[PDB]
DNA sequence: CTGCAGGGTTTTTGTACAGCCAGACAGTGGAGTACTACCACTGTGTAAGACAGGCCAGATC
DNA sequence: GATCTGGCCTGTCTTACACAGTGGTAGTACTCCACTGTCTGGCTGTACAAAAACCCTGCAG
């Protein structure tokens, strides 16, 4: 178990992203008009994904290994 | 004094002037101009008796360190 | 269908290389149309370097672009 | 060859079901991969047991609409 | 108990003489100052193509 | 029966080419120097009313 890595509790990840894009689906449920005590549930969110990892990463001070090398960096938008 | 890059300042300086910013920092070209009074070769100098053996022109500034290298290949590099 | 796959996921087409292949094909096309390859239909290697080369100083020198190894975007486009 | 048979293959059925490509492409991470790389160079705390803790957590400050937002840039 | 309406009651709110000065509107002649894309240069990652050598089929030992 | 050699693959290395950056430069366009008058709107000494939400109180239920 000597793999390190972080990440995170996905579903707040998300919760996250969603309170920031707070202000934008307020303006636009400003500028499509549409009621706001009529549009609390059916919303839908597309998420989408991708996970690719990079080479051999360089770095300094770092002469001998400290498996400073490979990364993949699983994501979202 | 803080190992900031140009592209960084400048960066830096754009977006602290949409903020409130009446302009704050100076704009980077302003710096290239303004150091021209801390540099070498800028401030008018004599000596007496005149140097000997070193040109008494004194506006110059940063010199390649060769010193007129004749560059011909075959002799010493 | 060989292996327990463990991931949902609706693949699609890649958006970047989407070329790259294709390049390389209308490369092939160019360089056996200076040949006659479907009049001599199975030509070696001497031939196939000579196409090659002859096409590539005519690209030189009418659009001047130099011949590359491998074939990256701004190439194909 | 694969490309070829994917172009001429199914784009019609794809931008019907989903309505796009670009705009699924991950040609977004492997520009956010440089992104990666500095932030290591300028951040890390020296310790691959913190090291990824930091990355992660300048990274997802750099990737929020509410901070690009402030930067205007007019 | 409740709802409702004349007035209270204090607060808030705008309209009201009356003179003063900050702040802006035009434009002039172009400087000029801020901005935005070259630009010379190599370090770093990348992935197409060598390729070799290992392996199966052809045919053999 | 037991082994040789082309035909073909792929795992590994390698090599061109791309980005990545940075201080310098050039090309460009958006901000004022100063002259001069001149209009507009928010400040200053008390007085009169207009609205407004709670509070008492009458009187109705
Ligand atoms: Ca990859
Ligand atoms: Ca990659």
């Amino acid at each position: 178990a000597d793999t390190i890595s972080r990440r995170f509790r996905y579903d707040v990840a998300l919760v996250s992203a969603l309170k920031d894009l707070e202000e934008d689906i307020m303006e636009g449920l400003r500028e499509r008009a549409l009621d706001d005590s009529m549009c609390t549930s059916g919303f839908t969110v597309v998420v989408k994904e991708s996970c690719d990892g990079m080479g051999d990463v360089s770095e300094k001070h770092g002469s001998g290994p400290a498996v400073p090398e490979k990364a993949v960096r699983f994501s979202f938008t | 004094n803080t190992f900031l890059s140009c592209s960084q300042y400048h960066k830096m300086y754009r977006t602290v002037k949409a903020t409130s910013g009446r302009q704050i920092f100076q704009p980077l070209h302003t710096l290239r101009n303004a150091e021209k009074e801390l540099l070498p070769g800028f401030h008018q100098f004599e000596w007496q008796p005149a140097l000997k053996n070193v040109s008494t022109s004194w506006d110059v500034g940063i010199i390649d360190g060769l010193s007129g290298w004749t560059v011909s290949v075959d002799d010493v590099p | 269908v060989s292996a327990k796959p463990f991931m949902e996921t609706q693949p699609t087409l890649d958006a970047l290389h989407c070329d790259i292949g294709n390049a390389t094909e209308f490369y092939k096309i160019f360089q056996d149309e200076i040949g006659e390859v479907y009049q001599k239909p199975n030509p070696s290697r001497e031939e196939r370097r000579r196409w090659r080369s002859t096409l590539d100083k005519q690209l030189r020198k009418k659009m001047k672009l130099k011949p590359v190894m491998r074939m990256n975007g701004n190439y194909a486009r | 060859t694969n490309y070829l048979h994917k172009t001429l293959a199914h784009v019609p059925e794809i931008v019907e079901r989903d309505g796009s490509i670009g705009a699924w492409a991950s040609e977004g991470n492997e520009s956010g991969n440089k992104l990666f790389r500095r932030f290591r160079k300028m951040n890390a705390r020296q310790s691959k047991t913190f090291e990824l803790e930091d990355i992660l957590k300048h990274h997802w400050l750099y990737t929020s609409k509410y901070l690009q937002k402030f930067m205007e840039a007019h």
